[PDB]
């Protein structure tokens, strides 16, 4: 059987060190091979989705080999509707970031002319670590790539970026970091546990074995040990994936690097820790996460509304998203977390129609910002006169990020809802009461730029507001497409995600509750 | 008679004979002459120990090593597997200490892109020492005082009696000693930290035989075998033996740099020559920790229980003092040297596991670290100011990879190796050591080595941070290559963090192997 | 375990001048009497080898410490002064009081560590001394330390290195010979 | 006497030879403290040589000796390498690596 | 504010605290010879702690 998986994760960092070696005078023709790379991948991601059999085993496309037995971890990939879901994301995502950041990296001077075939090269080598996080199924093997693709983006944001794109990447690299080293400390602890246990001939990585074990009661651990572990686990995706309080990366990080790069950071490498969340957290320690249970969900219910407010009360644009992004990683996680069918299906939807729609909006605002010098909200005024298409693409972003049933993301939202509802009512409501508080940011912001008079200097002045240009069409309309049509019809994901989902409640011992 | 191991021997062997002739060089060598013969001399001369360990660990695969010279040495797997390391890393610092200056309209090229002065006993900045720079004249004494430290480092993890080991203590500290004070630029700094590290390493050294001499009152015997038959066997005095291993420590936590012993460190790597701080913070702590390994697993186990307490408050300290102190530092040199610091910590977290685990996780982190330390300062080496000197202060690097984005990609590469970011080196060597740390039930070290790696990442980014995302400043210093000889050793440096990093089953068998001392 | 008395009474004779002349090191403020001291300590350790049937021992620490204190007085003289007072007013602030601690507190903890140990045993040397003191000497050292033995020649090679490089001086500064100086357009005389 | 009395002794001169190390600024007398801290450790070997019955510790104490002379004559040489410059032999001098 | 002051307020005081123990430290390394070797004889430390670890202690 051909090993498609290696594939997939490889190409994109074959491709990176291959766009990195080129001269500096092929910056076009680095950045045609890395949008070509890019559509390798998806198309690799796009077989693999063909051929992956929902109703087939739990995983499938497995590859397995000896890397380290020394540590007792292994070359382990595999690709569940989980991590199908998520990959299928970042494949088609990665392209149209490509698309969208061509010219972001013109302007930046010195690294002997390498600055585009350096920016294509980190957002590949980025694409390629999230992609093998994904697909890999060994806990060490997913942590080592979960931690090493915070370099490529480190670099992304500090290196291209804002003026205060140094204390920006600082914060982001340190905080992840510092997650990424506990969830280290787990990792070895459980190592440790797996090694004085006879449920495996020794310390284990390998993922579905441990899971196995746990599930089949043979490996037994004292609760106290499993509650630190996954405190660690938790700890670590927290930051990766922005659970309040940890979030105060995010916005920073956001606005300080490009749309392109920010989007990446947001829309598809944070995914990888609520991804983490749902395959590691809940499947190795299940009883660790369900006495957890209260405390998570309150976390994520109080990062929904309290991302809401805040991006309520922004006052620059790209921070506004970042934080709607928060609240948005703050469904995926109630969602993930409530262990319901219903609610971690619509988590997983959810983590796919997030992507797609941050990325819409944000890379629309980053457009909306480079035609004018200013992130801030006040700045702008009237821009739908100006530029028309600009204006309603930016309004089809905003209204799927606000949950429109015409679009996907409401469909994941109403399932978290009503996944959360059926078990934590109260925390439902709290929840739902972002329905409104994102009407509020989406629909003021858009009231403050888009309408009213032309504010001076968008339509005329040396820096006028532009409709968008062919190449930001190419980037937005295949985000709108697949927006409307998860929406319309969100089926086919759906038949992905659920059998996966079953599985996973049927490892952790947790089942929909039965209606009164 | 007395049986003679001459194949066991022939690693150190190759190498002493080697720095001889080469002391015979110095005597009899025309003045021309006496540095392409001494290169030639000394690097094949390590080559020939490379290939000799090789054939010794061939020989190994057989009896779990052997005592070579009536006790007083012992080649096990550990041992070679160390002495293997150190000569690699001998090659390497030998390679960074031959380069001379780049180029120059006059011929007189006088070995001083490594830093040395051409004469050590001229006054700094006095007509003398401008003259000899002028003619080109160059002390290659300075090859034999190497060799024979990596002689003394080489017999220092395979000594097995406590005299052994004190003698290639002060074979391997005297000649650092000398080297520290030749540096070319800054002679004063460099004349202060082989004075410093003088003084303190001969402090410590009677800490070391002191504890020695408790030793050999406890148990009566030197051979670390003996002491280990005489403390589990009850039959010593069972506190003159804990107050000689408490002794010893002293000596081999300051040879490493642990906190309580650590402040020569920062000093010293920051005024030695850049190509002999490269050489020493690797070699030197391979020997020590080599050394610290075979007493706590050989000569003893048996007091695991009394002096494991102990090593975790160093480790403790060494992983907190060593980073906290890291992260104000403005000068790459100085932090670099209190990044060892850390470092030498995290060693000794994987050395108190005290498991065959153990073994394996140092060897291995061992080997890693030496590499990416060298590398990491030879890369130093080559940033130069204006005036010539090594450009160390850490904001004058801003926009240096800006600049040089080969030699600043290896930099940050070095960097977060040191950091322990996976697919380096330095994370699968940190995995190692916590792991059996974790293993050994010492968790809680685990936890706070992953604290203290939080902590030391933030001032292993600043690096990054300046070299990559900020502007050069408009005196920025430039690269001096200089040479092919410092290009070879920064590639090779870079493609084995690298390598250990990404595909780490390599070598990580050989240390897998090497986990059992001879005892 | 116990000594004899006369042995007792030379450890305490000769013990007492050896902690004096360790005293008087630390404590001497003219260098010169800092080098007369250690002689002083080091013949005291030689008479107690001595005592403790050690002959060659402390001979060859008569010897050779003679010669090295000879010539550590030759530096003081060279390097400190002839008869420079030394202050030895602490100057690093509170560093005098912290290492006075530190000592105090070392020695005790190592002499309690220390402890009863001849009350375990104390073997008469005699045994091992019995055919020569200098002949067991030579049987150890060239047979179970020979690798030893070699190294020290390793260290007197970086001595001398050492000494060589850092110490000696070249010709760009050898002084003037006085056949050179009075050749100076005839500089010395005229 | 009891011959752990030779220890203490030993025990009470490197602790004065410590102490000098500390205490006293200038080089030579720094090398005097440390020869005083390496005999102390000789006498250590030779009293426990002669408790064990063997010379071991007395060879012992003989390469200590060579090492302490080896050592000493090193500290010279830096000891002069610095002197020639700075014209002067205390340690607090060399003050210039720091924080 | 309460993000910009108390969430963000927590990493502030972290760093603020990692900081002035880095400077704290810092000022440890005097530079004088002989005080690094008043820090090495703390090795009476690690001796007390080797020999009350057998004293139950």
């Amino acid at each position: 059987t051909f090993p498609w998986l290696t594939v997939l994760w490889a190409v994109p960092v074959v491709g990176a060190a291959v766009v990195i070696l080129l001269p500096a005078a092929q910056q076009v023709l680095a950045k045609w091979l890395a949008l070509a790379v890019s559509v390798l991948t998806l198309a690799v991601t796009a077989v693999v989705a063909i051929g992956f059999d929902p109703a087939a085993a739990q995983y499938q496309f497995v590859e397995s080999h000896r890397w380290i037995p020394s540590f007792g971890t292994g070359y382990i990939l595999g690709v569940d509707g989980i991590a199908l879901a998520l990959v299928v994301l970042t494949a088609v995502l990665v392209p149209l970031l490509i698309i969208a950041g061509w010219n972001d990296a013109s302007r930046q001077t010195g690294l002997a002319g390498r600055s585009v075939q350096a920016y294509l090269a980190l957002t590949l080598a980025v694409e390629g670590m999230v992609l093998m996080s994904l697909v890999a199924l060994d806990i060490l093997l997913f942590y080592v790539f979960f931690e090493a693709m915070l370099i490529p983006m480190y670099f992304l944001i500090g290196g291209f970026g804002g003026e205060n794109r140094s204390r920006a990447a600082v914060k982001f690299l340190l905080y992840n970091l510092f997650g990424g080293l506990i969830m280290l400390a787990a990792v070895i602890g459980l190592y440790v546990v797996t090694a004085g246990s006879d449920a495996f001939a020794a310390g284990t990585f390998d993922f579905r074995e441990i899971v196995a074990a746990v599930s089949s009661g043979e490996f037994a651990v004292n609760p106290a040990i499993m509650n630190f572990l996954f405190l660690g686990f938790m700890f670590a995706f927290a930051v990766k994936a922005p659970l309040w309080p940890f979030h105060r990366w995010l916005p920073d990080a956001a606005v300080e690097a490009t749309p392109a790069s920010a989007v990446l950071m947001m829309a598809v490498m944070d995914k990888v820790g609520t991804f983490g969340m749902l395959r590691y957290c809940l499947q190795l320690f299940p009883d660790a996460s369900t006495y957890f249970r209260p405390v998570v969900i309150t976390l994520a219910a109080i990062g929904i509304v309290y991302g809401a407010v805040l991006a309520i009360g922004q006052t620059d644009v790209m921070r506004l998203i970042a934080y709607t992004s928060i609240s948005h990683f703050g469904f995926i996680i109630l969602g993930i977390f409530v262990m319901t069918s219903q609610g971690q299906s619509g988590s997983t939807l959810y983590m796919i129609n997030h992507g797609i729609s941050t990325a819409a909006l944000f890379l629309i605002a980053g457009f909306l910002v480079s035609r004018r010098g200013s992130r801030l909200i006040d700045s702008y005024g009237g821009v739908q006169k100006v530029a028309p298409v600009l204006a309603g693409t930016f309004l089809v972003a905003g209204l799927a990020t606000l949950s429109l049933p015409g679009l996907a993301p409401f469909i994941s939202e109403f399932l978290v809802l009503i996944g959360t509802f059926t078990r934590y009512p109260v925390v439902a409501v709290f929840a739902a009461t972002a329905l409104v508080l994102s009407a509020v940011y989406i629909l003021w912001t858009y009231q403050r730029m888009m309408t009213g008079p032309v504010r001076d200097g968008i339509g005329d002045g040396d820096r006028p507001v532009r409709d968008l240009v062919p190449r930001e069409l190419v980037v937005v309309a295949p985000l709108l497409a697949l927006l409307l049509v998860l929406g319309i019809y969100p089926k086919p994901a759906l038949d992905v995600i659920n059998p996966a989902v079953e599985h996973t409640l049927t490892t952790i011992g947790q089942t929909d509750p039965e209606p009164t | 008679t007395p049986s003679i191991e001459y194949g066991l021997l022939s690693p150190m062997l190759i190498v002493f004979g080697v720095a001889i002739a080469g002391v015979l060089i110095e005597a009899l060598a025309p003045r021309q002459s006496r540095y392409p013969l001494q290169v030639t001399l000394a690097l094949g001369g390590l080559i020939a120990t490379v290939v000799a360990v090789v054939f010794v660990a061939r020989g190994l695969s057989g009896t779990p090593g052997r005592p070579a010279v009536l006790g007083a040495v012992v080649l096990d797997a550990p041992a070679v597997f160390l002495q293997g390391t150190i000569a690699l890393v001998g090659i390497l610092g030998i390679m960074l200490i031959a380069e001379r200056q780049k180029a120059t309209v006059s011929a007189g090229e006088a070995r001083g892109l490594e830093d040395f002065t051409p004469q050590a006993s001229a006054v700094a900045g006095s007509v003398a020492e401008q003259l000899a720079t002028k003619t080109g004249v160059m002390q290659t004494e300075v090859f034999p005082l190497t060799m024979f430290a990596i002689g003394g480092m080489l017999l220092f993890p395979a000594a097995d009696d406590l005299l052994t080991m004190f003698v290639a203590l002060e074979v391997l500290s005297l000649p650092l000693y000398l080297l520290c004070g030749l540096a070319r630029r800054r002679r004063l700094l460099s004349q202060e930290a082989a004075l410093k590290y003088f003084l303190l390493g001969a402090f410590s050294s009677a800490f070391f035989i002191y504890g020695a001499a408790m030793l050999y009152g406890s148990a009566g015997t030197l051979d670390l075998s003996g002491i280990a038959e005489s403390v589990a066997a009850g039959s010593g005095n069972t506190s003159l033996a804990l107050l000689g291993v408490a002794l010893l420590l002293v000596g081999v936590l300051f040879k490493v740099g642990a906190v309580p012993f650590h402040s020569w460190i920062p000093d010293v790597y920051q005024g030695a020559p850049t190509s002999i701080t490269a050489f020493m913070a690797a070699a030197t702590k391979i020997a020590a920790f080599g050394a610290m390994l075979r007493i706590f697993y050989v000569a003893v186990p048996a007091l695991r229980d009394d002096w494991r307490p102990v090593l975790w408050a160093i480790a403790i300290l060494t992983m907190v003092v060593g980073t906290v102190t890291a992260v104000t530092q403005t000068d790459v040199k100085r932090m670099l040297a209190y990044s060892a610091v850390a470092h030498s910590g995290f060693i000794l977290t994987g050395v108190i596991a005290a498991n065959p685990a153990g073994v394996s996780s140092t060897l291995f982190y061992l080997f890693a670290y030496g590499f990416s330390t060298l590398g990491a300062f030879a890369v130093v080496g080559l940033i130069r100011n204006a005036a010539g000197d090594e450009e160390t202060s850490m904001a004058q690097w801003a926009g240096l990879g800006r600049r040089y984005p080969i030699v600043g990609v290896v930099f940050s590469l070095f960097l977060l190796a040191f950091a322990g970011i996976p697919l380096t080196s330095g994370f699968v060597s940190k995995f190692a050591v916590f792991k059996a740390a974790g293993e050994g039930g010492a968790i809680p070290l685990v936890i706070i080595g992953v604290i203290a790696s939080a902590v030391a990442a933030y001032f292993y980014v600043r690096v990054i941070v300046l070299m990559f995302f900020t502007e050069p400043p408009d005196d920025a210093p430039e690269l001096v290559v200089p040479s092919g000889l410092s290009t070879a050793v920064v590639t090779v440096t870079a493609a084995v963090t690298f390598a250990l990093g990404a595909l780490p089953q390599p070598l990580l068998d050989l240390a897998n192997s090497a986990e059992t001392f001879l005892h | 375990a116990r000594t004899s008395t006369s042995e007792a009474v030379v450890f305490w004779v000769v013990g007492t001048v050896a902690l004096v002349g360790a005293i008087g090191v630390v404590a001497a403020r003219k260098a010169v009497y800092s080098a007369v001291f250690l002689a002083c300590t080091m013949i005291s350790l030689a008479v107690l080898y001595i005592a403790q049937d050690a002959p060659f021992l402390g001979v060859v620490q008569i010897v050779v410490y003679t010669g090295a204190v000879m010539m550590l007085f030759l530096f003081v003289l060279m390097l400190i002064g002839v008869d420079l007072t030394e202050s030895l007013v602490e100057t690093i602030k509170g560093h005098r009081i912290a290492a006075l601690i530190a000592g105090a507190g070392f020695g005790i903890l190592v002499i309690a560590g220390i402890g009863n140990v001849s009350v375990a045993g104390f073997s008469g040397l005699a045994a091992a001394n019995s055919g020569g003191n200098v002949e067991g000497l030579a049987a150890l050292i060239f047979t179970r330390y020979l690798w030893a033995f070699e190294l020290t020649s390793a260290l007197l090679i970086t001595a001398a290195l050492g000494a060589m490089v850092l110490a000696h001086r070249e010709r760009f500064e050898r002084r003037k010979t006085q056949r050179e100086l009075a050749i100076e357009r005839f500089q010395t005389g005229g | 006497m009891n011959p752990d009395n030779y220890l203490y002794l030993s025990a009470l001169l490197f602790t004065i030879g410590a102490a000098g190390v500390l205490l006293r600024r200038n080089a030579i007398v720094m090398f005097m403290c440390v020869e005083l801290m390496l005999n102390a450790a000789n006498l250590a070997f030779v009293n426990f040589s002669r408790m064990h019955g063997q010379l071991d510790g007395q060879v012992v104490a003989f390469f200590t000796m060579v090492v302490a002379a080896c050592e000493v004559v090193v500290g010279l040489a830096i000891i002069m390498a610095i002197f020639r410059t700075r014209r002067s032999a205390s340690v607090d001098d060399a003050n210039l690596l720091k924080h | 504010t309460v993000d910009d002051k108390a969430v963000d307020g927590t990493a502030g005081g972290l760093a603020a605290l990692v900081s002035r123990t880095s400077d704290a430290l810092r000022q440890v390394q005097t530079g004088f010879a002989r005080s690094y070797a008043l820090s090495m004889l703390g090795g009476s430390a690690l001796v007390v702690a080797a020999i009350l670890a057998v004293q139950l202690w």
